[PDB]
């Protein structure tokens, strides 16, 4: 409807052995930091994760729903059926009704998951288009970090060289140190094929002449 | 006596608590065609009488194509099965908007059963007195149903609608173990024999009256009308 | 006259079917009573179970409608549970638009009026239960008010519940001539009495339930044992 | 007009200024708005005059339904909240203030609400116009352990500072003490300056005015 | 408040035989200066000989599609009988004359075969209203390409000596030059082109790269 | 110019001591253009009790009827008269409903009631206030002039035929203040025993 | 928000300590210069264990503490036992959600159960539920911010988190603001609510200010 | 006539009606579910009647989850009771949400309560003729067993048990332990009481089902099946061929 | 159903152009303790017994006279519940009614309301009429006052009434003793005779209530008052 509390800035990748997906830790109001070390982690099911930006307001808002979804049905109700490639449908619907309405939301969301032999990274916005593509990034990291993220994917080969991570914690210096509406600590998590895993608080790195060159804080 | 205090009430219950509606919609199944149905379950087929009321007729259908990887043969008057099969057709078309998914049609048969409950649970509704036999190829392959207009919901291997069905049930149950996981032919020649088993047995098989229909591991909904099932017999 | 659909008037002046849901009203055979006190007062219940593959520690007849205001029911189990969830709903309500209190004999008035209605319809019967409602005021001091569901209610001195009121009501009246003359516990004792007259039983620990509301206090309180065993012991005494 | 409310421990004063304004013009030198909603639980009221009128009455109705059912005094406690209950539905288009004062068995008490839905109790409280003036007078003479008589020259004081400093107030003063053993309205307790003047005007009969058409009706019947 | 428009659409050209028809269109997707994704197409395989193409916004697009094809579905259940182009042609503009109060709006066109063993394409407004034509261009860059389009595949203006009949073969020469040349004069046009060959064989797809810069 | 004013009207009603008298303008024209100087803008309801309505002349009508139901209905229903005090408040209902809507209209009451023999005389706003009016009331858009003349000409005694010179020559400096040259003017005079009606000679253009 | 405004600062705090929780807050509320409201509370028992800090509009704040009590009251003779955390956390974010934008308030919700102890929920005017390990609120907070950055204590006293909150408080009221007058405090433990009371004279010349608890 | 099969409004000289009564004969005409409680948790066991070889089994069940950590059990009708159970998951689902809270075993119950009570003052809505069993192990509760009747009667119980046997059922449920040493061993118990218990219900094969709430479940709802379902039945084979 | 059951009536024109349950409702009356009216003129006195059955009891817990007005009074004869819940309904439609306007109430008003409510019920059906008959008693400046309202729908003027149990043979007794001036006092005293008359099972300080209306309309006696009666002549 309306920015409230706000958070930006959420990275994905796909990768070989799954998809990673970063973002830092925030809940802004305008930049006052209210909420510092702020989720934005919703595992969905146990082989999907939808990290999410935007109003963090909203984001509870769907989370419920999300939630009623699999605690229905005779056996669950994201468990034999509803694949991610429905959840990325049902979710672009929702998005779309608001719109008509023109009583919108206010966030941009990235669905990762593995099927079941294929990684899944789809895309949602406020605008509503959806789309999949390899490499996402939100926020001041749509127009900054992507390019950056695009030439190693862009360029297939080159992308099976490597488990991503690095990449992905590279870039995430670089924004931290260029905008200070971007706080030091991030989480960073990847879904495997058969597996989620989580590595909690970090805080970027502390680099040799760039260090020198551009400081984070004010 | 009492038979018209009992259809004046549905919400009627008696000192050995039956329900006589129910026993009325069982009489009006029977009433209706013959159809068996089968499964191997990998492939499944379903013979359908389709019968003609006079000699200057031809025959009227009783196998509807629901979906095209769904179907059904009905089994009891006509008029009442086209308007289930509208709430139906509906229901898989927003499964195909919204989820784009097809949706097991085990999930889908028992949403179908409860709304038509509930109204039985209370004032108005009269049973819908046909039964089907409901075939779908889904995910974990072919299953069957029997939906009844007592909401009663099963799953089985095969089964039979139309006077005489246990007949037919018998041989079924004798000829099961032959099934198996293989073979199209041998399905449709027990059928044959088996929808004999249903008719008094004293009219002779016919090409105009029988119909095949199919659903299998690449197949989706077909239908074999006529001498079409010459080729096939 | 035509009880058979339809309710109507009728010569009889009453109505068959409002004698009957007097006469059952009970398919058990708990009994209850309650004295007033200006010290107290008491309802005294039972508990009693027929098996022991059945709990009795969330069996009880005793509720607690608020924190001022305690319930006894008598009636038919469904039709006393779906009665209490209608008043909680209700009493809820008055606190939040008035503010204040929700006095005991407003609420033993307003339910009233909601039996009347069903009694009018003809496409609905009223519930089958006798309410009674304790409780310790501040503007009248305590309050005991027993409804029936004819939607009549009135205030007694005291009064009992069963199918063998009118036996305990003998027992009432002569002790009701002096009863002021009671302090706190001794109401207590002679309250145990007259239940175990009637019924004819001389109590066990298990079987028997007393409900006090305190005067000076806003509890309605079920007691423990070792005071329920105090009395129990103190009429002994006396035998 | 400004109106006043000052507790005292056996009881409690109101006061308001009388005048209503419509322009520059003076549209009611003698109005009323000591408004009776309950006959232990007054409100007066300032602001619109329309919408002051309307919950008066419909407050008083409510109130009058439950002090029959319930058959005891009414608690001011609850006017108040059917007043603040109003007040949010709306959401906003009334313009009154209103304090509502009321004394009980419970204790005096004393509210006031302001159209935008808030209500505060203090043992003190003017509106009006005049309210800036009024209330720079109060806190400096506002001291505890009030009784009649001392409440009674101060709000006398209090009303007589609103009618000199703000220019739209202006003509008598009107004083009620509530007290939980009696009732006084107290009519004009003070009487300043006055309507106007004679400028002059003499008389003379029908006649000497020119007139078109004449005509009678007799009425007989009275 | 936010935005009740926003514009998404790329560059289609339809191409009308008089037995096959081939609709093309680049698959690069922008809007002004910030690029939305370097790929895929807005023309889109109905089926049974009919190609279709909604130009305007992505959002508005896929869901038409998804609509109309439960409509086609829904039809044969009814009676065995199908849509003629026609008929869909008739079923897009009361969607359209609808959508009239709702603010986001496509530019469709609609191609096929007919059984008159030629193409017929529709192409409508984005208020409701059809027209018949012989080639359309369609999108952002159409505006400038057309005039071209329409002497060198046409020769039905009043300036030209001569005419030709088509060719398929010649058909998809011209098609590639277009869309290359179209290139370095938008930001619309760009990255790969895909073609749509539409046959009575069945349907076929092409596809080959373009420049960026 | 306003909501009320594209035809402008003032009324007057002054008290004396046993009678009471109400004045009114007549003059309607659609805009500034005067077509007739005549349109009653005052009704009675029963001999005695006079109402003076003063909107726009369309609600004027409108507002007139439908007291006229109303009142209708609840003598029936009663079977006793109405008073004076009760069509003051009958008003008070009927104009909070218009509040909302662009009716807008100022009522003023007079009469002698005489099952009681006292005047009675009331002004009402158009937000639908009631305020019991005392010796003269006023109604129209020159009311701040109005208001001025009326605390100036009075006197605390009068009789009907100084009340009669009274209320001319408030008529005849009303006339004057009109920008719509609103021309016509009439009196009704009452007691208790008759009721004059004079319609009065003015400037004319 | 229907037809107030604030200008001023404001200043709230809950801190959690061992046995519970401690709030505070100023008493007040002001439009400019004019005083809106003079000193009155906003620590409000809506529950005996459960109480708010209420902040914004004065009507707003008002209307949805009783509606709560409403819902927890019905909740609570029949469930039994109300514990502060997703129970009463819930209840006040639907509301300020569903009235959205024509609703001012910030609430800390502190409570304290035995259950799973004391906890604090801030109500930002999003609406966002958060369990926080002490939350400071108000407009003032831009001015306590460095002092708690200065400071870094731990360890939990009740006469050490008493002094904490007082200079804080007392310190942002000063610079701006015209909110001011008394402020007031409970603590919150297994022994019942304490109220403690300390006049505007009394709380200045204090220092102390954690920002790691443990 | 009795005046009052045709109501269900209405009071009647035996009070309740006749229709009521008849439903609290058709569960007893059904087939036969026990359930035992202990201080570990709840183990639920119900018999299934084979009819023949065509059928099987895949969504018509007799025992039924609600929600996700719920156990539910019935006795009566089959279709009915699926209506009734699939509205209950529903309407604790948007409590489970909206309070943040993961529902009780007791609140479930009244809202069931609640609901058959309001179908006993109507004529519109016939009654269900089910009996339904629930409960489960509450992380800071403990294990409660309710069953909630036809008959507007609901409460908590050590043992419950439904079907034609039921009388009997009870008296060796009555015979054993309060404790009833640990779950697993229970899994093993309740199965020579089924086992038994076919020798009276005998005709025709049955198909022994068992379910559990179990601290190694961890509180949630699963079915026992698998080797742990066979040697319960192993030991009721030797111990007794009956 | 929520909105089916019977929508005509229960009452029907009979052959005999009687109406069923109009019949029986005079029956219903007729069960009523022993009431009585006097119209003192200047005053008005309206009287019953309270008949008491249970020495359990509190304080004077419920009445049988309950206010609607400050100015009008109900008794009754017929069912309690039907007088509580009539009274209600009534006393809200009194409030709002009269204070739309300032205006204060005529009789004739409330009985028209009162009857009309009665009637509804006659016309539909699912409900039931209320079988209660009301004497409504008020006073208001130099007008009649002391009205009858019936289970029928129906009303009536009187000086004096009676109702309760052998309404008839009161009425008789009353119709010979009541005759022209007659005091306030006076009329008290003689409403006591004619229920005792009708019967008396005892008459105390509790088995009697009397109200009036004269002095500013409604009041209640104390229980003193009254006895003092008692003793003036028993």
């Amino acid at each position: 409807q309306n920015p409230m509390v706000t958070g930006t800035s959420v990275l994905g990748v796909k990768f070989e052995g799954g998809v990673v997906i970063a973002a830092d830790m925030l809940g802004s109001y305008g930049s006052l930091a209210r909420f510092r070390n702020i989720s934005r982690i919703m595992r969905v099911n146990n082989s999907t994760m939808l990290g999410a930006s935007g109003d963090y307001a909203d984001f509870q808002y769907l989370k419920q729903v999300l939630g009623q979804m699999v605690i229905d049905e005779e056996l669950l109700g994201d468990g034999h059926s509803y694949s991610p490639r429905a959840i990325h449908s049902w979710l672009t619907r929702a998005m779309y009704s608001r719109r008509s309405k023109m009583n919108p939301l206010w966030n941009t969301m990235v669905i990762g998951g593995y099927a079941d032999g294929e990684s899944f990274l789809g895309y949602v916005d406020m605008l509503g288009v959806a789309y999949e593509a390899p490499s996402l990034a939100t926020g001041y990291g749509a127009y900054l970090a992507q390019p950056l993220l695009r030439e190693v994917l862009e360029k297939q080969p080159v992308l099976s060289q490597t488990e991503a991570r690095d990449l992905v914690e590279r870039c995430m210096r670089v924004l931290y140190y260029r905008d200070a509406r971007s706080y030091n600590r991030f989480q960073i998590a990847t879904v495997t094929e058969k597996g989620v895993e989580i590595e909690g608080p970090l805080s970027t790195e502390t680099n040799w002449d760039i260090a020198h060159m551009i400081s984070g804080f004010e | 006596m009492f038979r018209n205090q009992y259809d004046n009430d549905v919400t009627v219950w008696s000192p050995q608590g039956r329900i006589h509606q129910i026993e009325y919609a069982m009489e009006a199944v029977k009433q209706g065609s013959a159809t068996v149905g089968l499964k191997s379950k990998t492939h499944a087929v379903l013979v359908a009488l389709k019968r003609a009321q006079s000699e200057l007729a031809a025959h009227q259908k009783k196998i509807l194509h629901v979906d095209n990887h769904i179907g059904i043969s009905i089994a009891g008057l006509t008029a009442d099965a086209r308007l289930l099969c509208n709430f139906m057709r509906q229901e898989c078309l927003d499964s195909r908007f919204v989820f784009d998914r097809p949706l097991p049609v085990s999930r889908l048969v028992s949403l179908i059963g409860s709304k038509t409950q509930i109204p039985t649970q209370r004032y108005g509704r009269r049973p819908y007195g046909v039964g089907l036999l409901i075939a779908g190829y889904d995910d974990m392959g072919p299953h069957i149903f029997q939906t009844c207009p007592s909401a009663n919901y099963f799953d089985c291997r095969a089964m039979s609608i139309g006077a005489r069905s246990q007949s037919a049930r018998t041989y079924l149950e004798r000829h099961m173990s032959e099934f198996m996981e293989c073979n199209l032919n041998e399905l449709v020649k027990h059928g044959l024999r088996a929808l004999r088993e249903t008719l008094p047995a004293e009219q002779d098989l016919t090409t105009k009256n029988v119909s095949i229909g199919i659903v299998g591991k690449d197949l989706e909904f077909t239908i074999y009308d006529d001498d079409d099932v010459s080729p096939f017999l | 006259g035509f009880d058979r659909h339809i309710t109507i008037f009728s010569p009889e002046g009453r109505l068959y079917q409002v004698e009957y849901a007097f006469k059952a009203i009970n398919q058990g055979g708990l009994t209850s009573v309650a004295v007033r006190g200006k010290d107290c007062a008491v309802i005294v219940t039972q508990k009693k179970v027929p098996d022991k593959l059945l709990d009795s520690s969330t069996v009880t007849h005793l509720f607690k409608i608020t924190e001022n205001i305690g319930c006894v029911m008598t009636g038919m189990t469904a039709d006393s549970r779906s009665q209490v969830q209608r008043a909680r709903y209700e009493a809820a309500n008055w606190k939040y638009k008035y503010g204040y209190e929700i006095p005991v004999d407003m609420l033993c008035k307003r339910i009233a009026d909601i039996s009347q209605v069903y009694t009018q319809n003809a496409e609905m019967r009223p519930l089958g239960c006798c309410m009674i409602l304790i409780g310790i005021d501040e503007e009248q001091g305590p309050q005991v008010y027993k409804c029936d569901p004819a939607g009549y209610y009135c205030g007694f001195k005291a009064t009992a519940a069963g199918v063998k009121q009118t036996e305990s009501t003998s027992f009432l009246e002569k002790k009701v001539k002096k009863k002021f003359d009671w302090t706190f516990e001794q109401t207590v004792e002679t309250a145990i009495t007259c239940l175990s007259t009637v019924l004819s039983i001389d109590f066990k620990p298990s079987e028997i339930e007393v409900g006090v509301v305190t005067v000076e206090n806003p509890k309605f309180r079920i007691l423990t044992e070792a005071e329920i065993d105090a009395h129990l012991v103190a009429l002994a005494e006396r035998d | 007009t400004t109106i006043a409310g000052v507790v005292y421990k056996d009881g409690i004063v109101l006061g308001a200024d009388t005048r209503a304004t419509e322009g520059m013009v003076v549209a009611d030198k003698n109005c009323s708005k000591i408004h009776f909603i309950s006959p232990n639980i007054y409100c007066c009221g300032a602001g619109t005059a329309a919408d002051t009128d309307m919950t008066t009455q419909l407050i008083s109705s409510n109130l009058e339904l439950h002090s029959l059912s319930t058959g005891r005094l009414p608690r001011v406690v609850t006017a108040n909240r059917m007043l603040k209950q109003m007040l949010f539905r709306y959401q906003g288009y009334i313009g009154a203030a209103l304090v509502l004062g009321g004394v009980d068995v419970t204790g005096p008490h004393l509210y006031s609400i302001y159209p935008h839905g808030s209500t505060d109790k203090l043992p003190y409280v003017t509106m009006g116009s005049g309210s800036l003036a009024a209330m720079a007078v109060f806190e400096d003479k506002f001291r505890p352990d009030m009784e009649e008589e001392e409440a009674k020259n101060l709000v006398s004081e209090a009303i007589a500072a609103g009618i000199f400093n703000d220019l739209g107030s202006g003509s008598n003063i009107d004083l009620c003490v509530i007290s939980k053993n009696k009732l006084d309205f107290l009519r004009p307790y003070t009487v300043p300056n006055k309507k106007g003047t004679r400028l002059g005007r003499y008389r003379c009969e029908k006649g000497t005015t020119a007139v078109l058409t004449e005509k009678i009706t007799p009425l007989e019947i009275e | 408040r936010f935005s009740p428009y926003v514009f998404n659409g790329g560059t289609i050209l339809a191409i009308a035989g008089e037995d096959f028809a081939i609709v093309a269109s680049d698959t690069r997707l922008s809007e002004g200066f910030s690029i939305h994704t370097r790929d895929s197409p807005k023309c889109y395989k109905l089926t049974d000989k009919t190609v279709i193409g909604c130009s305007g916004f992505h959002g508005d697009c896929l869901t038409l599609t998804k609509i109309i094809e439960a409509r086609l579905k829904m039809y044969k259940h009814s009676n065995n009988k199908a849509m003629t182009t026609g008929a869909i042609a008739a079923m897009l503009s009361t969607i359209l004359y609808s959508r009239r109060f709702f603010p986001y709006y496509v530019y469709n066109i609609i191609g096929g075969l007919d059984e008159e063993g030629k193409g017929a394409v529709y192409s409508f407004d984005p208020v409701g209203s059809y027209q018949r034509d012989s080639f359309k261009a369609g999108g952002s860059a159409s505006a400038m390409l057309q005039p071209l389009l329409d002497n060198q595949v046409g020769f039905k203006n009043m300036q030209n000596v001569e005419h030709v009949p088509l060719s398929l073969d010649r058909a998809m020469r011209l098609v590639k030059d277009v869309f290359i040349s179209a290139a370095e004069r938008d930001v619309y046009t760009g990255d790969a082109l895909r073609i749509c060959i539409v046959t009575k064989e069945g349907i076929r797809e092409e596809t080959v790269s373009l420049r960026k810069d | 110019m306003s909501i009320m004013s594209y035809n402008g009207g003032a009324v007057m009603a002054m008290k004396g001591k046993n009678c009471v008298a109400i004045a009114a303008d007549r003059r309607f024209g659609i805009q500034a253009q005067m077509v007739t100087t005549d349109f009653q803008k005052i009704f009675p309801m029963g001999d005695r009790l006079y109402i003076g309505l003063a909107g726009l002349a369309t609600d004027v009508q409108t507002v007139a009827q439908r007291l006229k139901f109303r009142l209708n209905l609840y003598e029936l229903k009663e079977g006793r008269q109405i008073k004076p005090y009760t069509l003051m408040s009958m008003v008070a209902n009927l104009l909070y409903e218009k509040r909302f809507g662009p009716y807008y209209t100022e009522p003023v009451i007079a009469g002698l009631d005489p099952k009681t023999f006292k005047p009675f005389i009331c002004s009402l706003d158009l937000i639908g206030c009631p305020m019991v009016t005392d010796d003269f009331v006023v109604s129209g858009t020159c009311a701040e002039q109005m208001y001025g003349m009326c605390e100036s000409l009075w006197e605390p005694n009068m009789d009907p035929d100084h009340l009669f010179e009274t209320i001319s020559q408030a008529m005849l400096n009303a006339v004057d203040r009109d920008a719509v040259s609103g021309m016509g003017v009439i009196v009704h005079i009452i007691e208790k025993d008759k009721i004059t009606t004079r319609t009065l000679k003015a400037r004319m253009d | 928000w229907e037809s107030r405004e604030v200008s001023t600062g404001t200043t709230i705090m809950a801190v959690q300590f061992d046995g519970g929780v401690v709030l505070g807050a100023d008493s007040r509320t002001t439009t400019g210069s004019y005083i809106a409201n003079r000193v009155t509370d906003k620590l409000t028992p809506i529950h005996d264990r459960i109480f708010c800090c209420r902040s914004g509009s004065a009507a707003d704040t008002q209307a949805v503490a009783d509606a709560v009590t409403y819902q927890l009251g019905f909740h609570s003779i029949e469930l039994n036992e109300p514990p502060l955390v997703h129970t009463a956390a819930s209840l006040f974010k639907e509301m300020c959600y569903r009235y959205r934008e024509d609703l001012m308030a910030g609430i800390i919700i502190a409570g304290w159960d035995p259950q799973e102890g004391g906890q604090v929920y801030s109500v930002p005017m999003g609406g966002m539920m958060v369990r926080q390990s002490f939350a400071i609120g108000g407009s003032g907070s831009s001015y306590i911010y460095g002092y708690v950055d200065a400071t870094y204590r731990e360890g939990m006293t009740k006469e050490e988190c008493l002094q904490f909150t007082a200079n804080a408080l007392a310190l942002a009221m000063e610079r701006d603001g015209s909110s001011g007058g008394v402020i007031r405090l409970a603590a919150i433990a297994e022994s019942g609510v304490e109220r403690q009371v300390l006049l505007g004279d009394q709380i200045p010349k204090f220092a102390v200010a954690t920002l790691p608890p443990a | 006539g009795t005046g009052y099969d045709l109501s269900a409004s209405t009071f009647s000289p035996d009070g309740r009606v006749f229709q009521v009564e008849y439903a609290m004969k058709a569960v007893e005409n059904s087939s036969t579910a026990i359930g035992i409680r202990c201080k570990d948790g709840v183990v639920f066991g119900v018999e299934k009647l084979v009819l023949s070889k065509l059928y099987e089994e895949g969504s018509n069940k007799r025992l039924f989850n609600v929600d996700r950590h719920v156990g539910m059990a019935v006795a009566g009708l089959l279709a009915d009771a699926r209506s009734l159970a699939d509205i209950a998951r529903e309407e604790a689902s948007n409590f489970r949400s909206n309070f943040g809270y993961n529902i009780p075993l007791k609140h479930l119950a009244d809202r069931v309560a609640m609901y058959v009570h309001a179908y006993t003052l109507y004529s519109a809505v016939r009654p269900f003729g089910c009996s339904f069993m629930l409960g489960s192990y509450s992380v800071n509760d403990g294990a409660q067993l309710y069953m909630i009747d036809p008959s507007g009667v609901s409460y908590g119980y050590w043992g419950c048990a439904i079907g034609k046997a039921r009388q009997a059922a009870k008296t060796e449920i009555e015979k054993l332990q309060m404790k009833e040493m640990t779950c697993r061993d229970i899994v093993k118990e309740v199965a020579k009481i089924i086992y038994i218990v076919h020798d009276e219900v005998k005709d025709k094969a049955f198909e022994l089902e068992l379910s559990w709430v179990g601290e190694l479940t961890n509180g949630r709802h699963e079915i026992v099946p698998k080797d742990i379902r066979e040697e319960a039945e192993k030991y009721a084979k030797e111990s007794l061929k009956e | 159903m929520a909105e089916r059951g019977y929508s005509f009536s229960l009452t029907t024109f009979s052959p005999s152009g009687k109406l069923v349950q109009i019949e029986y409702a005079l029956a219903a009356v007729a069960g009523g303790a022993p009431s009585v009216g006097i119209k003192a003129a200047n005053g008005v006195v309206l009287a019953t017994e309270k008949k008491q059955k249970s020495i359990l009891y509190d304080e004077r817990s419920v009445h049988k006279v309950e206010p609607i007005t400050k100015h009008i009074g109900l008794v009754y004869s017929g069912m309690g519940p039907d007088y509580r819940v009539l009274v209600h309904r009534a006393r809200k439609l009194a409030q709002q009614y009269y204070l739309v306007y300032q205006e204060p109430i005529p009789t004739a008003q409330l009985v028209q309301r009162v009857a009309s409510v009665m009637q509804e019920y006659t016309q539909s059906g699912g409900v039931r009429p209320f079988g209660v008959s009301l004497l409504i008693c008020g006073w208001n400046e130099g007008r009649p006052y002391l009205f009858q309202s019936d289970p029928s729908g129906a009303y009536f003027a009187w000086k004096a009434t009676a109702m309760g149990k052998n309404y008839v043979n009161g009425k008789t007794f009353l119709e010979k003793r009541y005759n022209e001036d007659l005091e306030l006092e006076d009329a008290i005293h003689t409403a006591i005779l004619t229920l005792k008359e009708s019967f008396e099972g005892q008459m105390t300080e509790d088995n009697i209530e009397v109200g009036i209306c004269n002095e500013a309309g409604f009041r209640r006696l104390t229980p003193t008052e009254v006895k003092d009666y008692l003793a003036a002549i028993a």
